[PDB]
């Protein structure tokens, strides 16, 4: 929106976009902070 | 190609 922003979507494995994958409750969680444009949605 | 769930509430 108005900053680097941080990806926090959940996954079943560490995504190449979020090398820092957090497997919790069985799924994953991105903890990255970057925004070359603003948001992918 | 960040994730579809980008969080950026409050600059």
């Amino acid at each position: 929106e108005e900053y680097k922003c941080y990806c926090t979507d959940t996954y079943s494995d560490c995504p190449g976009f979020c090398k820092t994958c957090k497997a919790e409750f069985g799924k994953y969680i991105c903890l990255d902070l970057i925004s070359p444009n603003d948001c992918v949605k | 190609t960040a994730c579809s769930e980008c969080v950026c509430p409050l600059r």
